[PDB]
């Protein structure tokens, strides 16, 4: 509600997707999605901006060594 | 955690193996990167060859090694360690013909090479070996096959694989390319492999630096591409 | 070499004026030799630039003597292709 | 780019609603970007740091 | 962190995060942590 | 049973019969005595089927490792030396006589005869087996220095054919192989060269 | 660093310190220079006389691995003599089983494997000596290889092992090794050793020169006396 | 000084190194085993780190004998070593007694192999946990062998990340009079609870041991069960 938002983005689609997203992680997805719009000079955050940040936030293993499964 | 299993191959709180994890880092200590790309009917290995001094033979310094007529590998890691693995892989491939009456499947060479590595981790009195091996060969009923093994003993089949200092970025370029639906022909696979090194390193290397080894369905033998052939591909991709 | 590049420019400028278009194609290997040459990496680049400058005159010919704006696009990609063989880290 | 957008227009960041990023980390090899370029940024923004 | 002296600097870094956002942010001043000097980088700090 | 090798300037012509015999029974009327030890090296085997099959397979494995290890085509002299070392070491155990004939770039087409003792001799023409005793005269009579591959192919087919007729052990089909820089051409003569 | 003590233990970054400590001892040793001329490979060692009581030829740093192959060693001599024996054995077995004189490329790979094995096991320290192998064959031509204490072997048109490896390599690059005749090359080797001798710091030194080539008919004989004397004269005049 | 060796007793309780091995088993891909009235169904989460890794190469659910199958949670290299040894012991039993090894006996023999590594010395214990399944004696059998060498039988069990969440899910939905097909649905559901992503035919590998043998389900078959709910 604080950010301008696309006004066409469906926030529910991101919520329906699973993953162990903490409150801090959810804050990162929203803040990064707004930041990505600022980087591309868009005053209104866009649906595509949310997905890229969402993937960035779900870094998950990120590194790891494959063995240790 | 650190200060626990740092000096021995023993378990740590959280079940982490420090000495084996350090071995993956030693592959990067080599300072070289390799990329391997599978194709509709082709498997291509590309590596960067750095000649440190003019007074050194380009032919002698090769990280592309044939293991069997139909099987070739690229070794990334400490040079001595890479060569020891090559002798073991050649011996195991030869035994497979000697004890089973047929040539080793590329999948089977990896399991045998990985199993030797795993034993070194479980039992002490051995350094894990600072090298990673990528094996390319054509298997009837499996198509061209690209396979990779790790110091830990992990082995896997990869549509495209990279190793060395730039592995993470190289895989990232490969991920975008692989995501594209189009399959890659011999020209495209040589191009994708060379471009992957080019984008990751930004060298725009001359024909001498890149060493390319290719195995094809039409010519099953592993062939080390000559410098002239390497240049012809390098000029064409630039257009 | 700088003397060779000046000779190349002088030799083909007359030929280019006489020829409809093939002479630019004829001087393209000379451009390749200069792109390959890295002995100076500066004067050799200017000789390549002189060849590109003759290519710009050929584009003026392409708009006028040849069909207007037909081969200029092909030459523009070709000049980019000449740069492609030796990018030199986007320098020189 | 990251520093200039809030510095030129904090209100534009406020319209987006994202807090302007407080800081960025110049991780780099020591001396080459640590001994030098530490105060070069001050000239880039044209102010003492 | 140590018996004689603990990670006071790490506590200061957490305090710095609190100072950077909310209580002390005005005049569009950027508190850039442009330093490769710290051996350890806080993961929470890395968060956007 | 009957095995023979002749060395022309550019290669070697190797031939043998097709009979494996237990007593007076023929176990196989169509036996390939000649076996490829490597791409351009072949060995014709006489003596005990089991002992010959084993030593040949063992040498093929050792030579293959040596060639990949050295990244060079294998010399015939090494291939003969690998067969000789095994035969001499296991002389009492094995009952095999082998003719190792192959083309090597360094020394050209060459024929090496390892008798059952494990001795090794390089010979312009070598004949071996039960039938060899019968054709010793024809071999040292019709051999002329500088015979062409076609002449050598005719000589082997004729000499093996004459021995096969005399020796009960040797009979059936004549298997002929010519090894050269180009490679190996294998022909089966269905008992031709009748005299 | 704590992790430096065992050859079996990798450092956290991913390197083995024990292998590195072996190389530094090789660096402390007097330089040995080898140049691959088209007709064979010529080896010279800056052997350092000590005490003067020791008779000439004592503590030789040049050894014959096989009649064709020859070796120059820089580092602890005792480790080198052991390596020479391992190589002499490998050459012995090769002629013994394969029937033909060992290809230099294969002998170098085998001796390197023995050096490599020492690095992976805690009980044995990694070898502390670096050696180079040179031989001449009609089939393979002249061949030169250098093996480091970590068991890494690669071909070199010219190579130097010891304190002055970098200084000597710069001098070696100037020589036209690809087409130079070996008899001329021997004189150049004497000069390169004399340039890197640092005689004031090293006091007395004795030059050892080894020759394998078409002139030597594929035998790694020591350069005949007088041929070395001329090379010594050429180097001394060039120095002044 | 304790917790660095398996050859020394804790100065009060038990050797810590075996417990650390259990920690590595806990850091593993989720594995769910559901014994059912007519069969045992075993499953694991197979997610490649990147799209490049081929999903048709190394297989997490691997047959050990015609009627016996194994699944693992823990370090992947260690699993292959015990997958080979378990298969070999099954063959040695066939040669000695001309009968396929009973599932209970195989677990005991596999457990003895795991215990040997836990024995004193440089050797470190296996970091894998196993879920042997069988249809021997006309009765479905599901068993677990831990790195320590203890063996237990589970009506349903989970190992690897979120074992507790899976076990609690199993407590709520597992009955006893359920056919293997119903058991397949429950096994897929438990993995879904701990699945960080959308399960796909490639993502989940499921293996069944009915009264016919242990057959890993074909990728197409796994997709049909993943589809239509579950
Ligand atoms: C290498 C062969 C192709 C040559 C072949 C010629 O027929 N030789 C033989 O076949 C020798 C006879 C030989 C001693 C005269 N006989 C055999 O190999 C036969 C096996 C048959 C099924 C083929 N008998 C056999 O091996 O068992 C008795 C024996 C065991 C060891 C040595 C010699 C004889």
């Amino acid at each position: 509600s604080k950010m301008n938002l696309s006004e066409e983005v469906d926030l529910e689609d991101y919520v329906a997707r699973p993953d162990k997203i903490s409150g801090a992680d959810i804050n990162s997805i929203c803040q990064e999605s707004g930041m990505l719009a600022v980087r591309e000079n868009r005053y209104i955050v866009l649906a595509k901006d949310f997905e890229k940040a969402y993937k960035t936030v779900i870094k998950k293993d990120e590194q790891e060594h494959e063995f240790y499964k | 955690s650190a200060g626990f299993d740092r000096h021995i191959t023993i378990f740590s709180p959280e079940g982490r193996l420090y000495q084996v994890e350090y071995a993956f880092k030693a592959i990067n200590q080599g300072g070289l990167t390799s990329v391997a790309v599978r194709g509709k009917d082709c498997a291509v290995i590309v590596t960067q060859k750095k000649v440190p001094d003019k007074l050194l033979d380009s032919s002698t310094v090769t990280h592309l090694f044939k293991i069997t007529e139909n099987i070739g590998c690229v070794m990334t890691g400490m040079t001595a360690d890479s060569r020891s693995q090559v002798q073991r892989a050649r011996y195991e491939a030869a035994n497979w013909k000697y004890k089973y009456g047929y040539e080793i499947p590329v999948d089977m060479l990896c399991k045998r090479i990985a199993d030797i590595s795993q034993v070194y981790t479980q039992n002490a009195e051995m350094r894990p070996l600072g090298c990673c091996m990528i094996l390319i060969g054509i298997d009837e009923e499996q198509g061209p096959q690209v396979y990779k093994c790790d110091p830990a003993g992990y082995y896997c089949g990869f549509k495209a694989t990279a190793a060395g200092v730039k592995q993470t970025e190289s895989t990232s370029f490969l991920e975008k390319k692989v995501k594209k639906k189009f399959d890659w022909t011999f020209e495209q696979t040589v191009e994708t492999a060379i471009t992957c090194l080019s984008t990751v390193l930004s060298i725009d290397f001359k024909p001498s630096e890149i060493e390319v080894g290719v195995v094809t369905v039409e010519n099953p033998k592993f062939r080390i591409l000559t410098e002239a052939e390497i240049d012809a591909h390098l000029v064409a991709l630039a257009e | 070499m700088a003397d060779g590049g000046s000779e190349r420019a002088d030799g083909r400028i007359v030929k280019m004026e006489v020829d409809y278009s093939a002479t630019v194609d004829q001087r393209l290997p000379e451009c390749a030799k200069l792109a390959k040459e890295g002995r100076l990496q500066e004067v050799i680049e200017t000789l390549l630039s002189l060849e590109k400058q003759t290519r710009t005159a050929s584009d003026m010919v392409s708009t006028s003597r040849i069909l207007v704006a037909v081969v200029k696009m092909c030459y523009e990609a070709k000049e980019w292709d000449l740069l492609n063989e030796n990018i030199m880290l986007l320098s020189k | 780019e990251v520093i200039e957008l809030p510095l030129t227009n904090p209100e534009l960041f406020q319209r987006v609603g994202i807090i302007p990023p407080k800081g960025c980390l110049l991780y780099g090899p020591p001396g080459t970007g640590k001994t030098l370029l530490a105060r070069a940024v001050a000239s880039q923004l044209d102010c003492n740091f | 962190e140590g018996t004689s002296a603990d990670r006071e600097i790490q506590r200061t870094l957490m305090e710095l995060l609190n100072q950077m956002d909310g209580f002390d942010t005005l005049h569009r001043v950027k508190m850039i942590m442009a330093t490769n000097r710290p051996d350890t980088l806080d993961p929470a700090l890395l968060r956007p | 049973t009957t095995i023979m090798a002749v060395q022309f300037d550019g290669g070697v012509v190797l031939g043998a019969d097709s009979r494996t015999t237990t007593g007076s029974y023929i176990a196989n009327r169509v036996t390939d005595k000649l076996t490829p030890i490597h791409d351009r090296i072949f060995c014709c085997r006489s003596g005990s089927a089991a002992d010959t099959q084993a030593v040949a397979d063992a040498v093929t494995y050792q030579l293959g490792f040596h060639s990949i290890e050295l990244n060079e085509p294998p010399l015939v002299h090494t291939a003969a030396s690998l067969f000789k070392e095994m035969c001499y070491r296991y002389r009492e155990d094995l009952m095999a006589g082998i003719i190792i004939a192959g083309w090597d770039p360094q020394e050209g087409g060459q024929v090496y005869s390892v008798p059952m003792g494990g001795m090794m001799v390089r010979q312009s023409f070598a004949i071996g087996g039960s039938g060899s005793s019968y054709i010793y005269g024809y071999v040292d009579a019709t051999y002329r220095e500088g015979m062409t591959k076609e002449e050598c192919l005719q000589f082997t087919a004729n000499a093996l054919a004459l021995a096969m007729e005399r020796d009960g052990s040797s009979g059936g089909v004549i298997r002929l192989a010519a090894i050269a820089e180009s490679g190996v051409e294998r022909q089966v003569l269905l008992g031709d060269q009748i005299p | 660093t704590g992790y430096d003590l065992s050859a079996s233990t990798f450092s956290p970054d991913g390197r083995v310190f024990q292998v590195e400590y072996a190389m530094k001892a090789v660096e402390n040793s007097s330089t040995a220079i080898g140049i691959r001329c088209k007709d064979g490979v010529v080896f010279g060692v800056e052997k350092l006389v000590l005490s003067k009581l020791y008779e000439e030829g004592s503590n030789k740093r040049l050894f014959n691995v096989d009649r064709h192959v020859g070796m120059a060693v820089a580092g602890l001599l005792a480790d080198a003599r052991s390596l020479a024996d391992i190589a002499r054995e490998e050459a012995s077995n090769f002629r013994s089983n394969f029937g033909y004189n060992i290809p230099l490329k294969h002998l170098a790979d085998r001796v390197a494997m023995y050096v490599h094995a020492y690095t992976l096991y805690s009980a044995v320290r990694p070898f502390g000596c670096s050696f180079m192998l040179g031989s001449y064959s009609v089939n393979d031509g002249a061949q030169l290889y250098m093996i480091d204490p970590s068991g890494v072997s690669y071909g070199y048109w010219g190579c130097a092992i010891g304190k002055a490896r970098q200084a000597a390599k710069t001098e070696i690059e100037k020589l036209q090794m690809k087409e130079m005749t070996c008899r001329d090359i021997v004189k150049e080797v004497a000069k390169i050793i004399y340039i890197v001798h640092d005689e004031v710091k090293d006091k007395a030194f004795e030059l050892e020169l080894s020759w394998v080539g078409e002139l030597t008919n594929g035998r790694h004989e020591i350069v005949p006396k007088d041929i070395r004397e001329e090379a010594e004269k050429y180097a001394k005049e060039s120095l002044k | 000084g304790y917790s660095f060796s398996l050859t020394t007793f804790s100065p009060s309780g038990k050797l810590v190194q075996i417990e650390y091995a259990l920690a590595a088993v806990a850091g593993g891909a989720p594995s769910v085993g559901i014994k059912a009235a007519n069969g045992v169904v075993l499953a694991t989460e197979k997610k490649q780190k990147s799209i490049l890794y081929d999903e048709r190469s190394v297989h997490k659910v691997e047959p050990i004998t015609k009627h016996i199958g194994l699944v693992y949670s823990g370090m992947g290299p260690d699993y292959r070593v015990l997958v080979h040894r378990a298969r070999k012991l099954a063959q040695q039993y066939y040669l000695v007694y001309q009968e396929p090894i009973p599932t209970a006996q195989l677990v005991q023999r596999v457990a003895s192999v795991m215990q040997e590594y836990t024995q004193s010395g440089g050797v470190r214990p296996f970091g894998v946990s196993l879920l042997i399944c069988g249809w021997n004696e006309g009765r479905p059998y599901l068993f677990q062998s831990d790195p320590s060498g203890a063996y237990f039988a589970w009506k349903a069990t989970a190992m690897g990340k979120n074992y507790v969440n899976g076990k609690t899910f199993l407590e709520k939905r597992y009955n006893e009079d359920l056919e293997l097909e119903d058991a397949i649905h429950t096994a897929i559901l438990t993995l879904k609870e701990s699945f960080e992503g959308q399960m796909t035919e490639d993502n989940i590998e499921v293996g069944i041991c009915n009264e016919a043998g242990f057959r890993r389900l074909t990728p197409t078959e796994v997709k049909d069960y993943l589809a239509a709910i579950a």
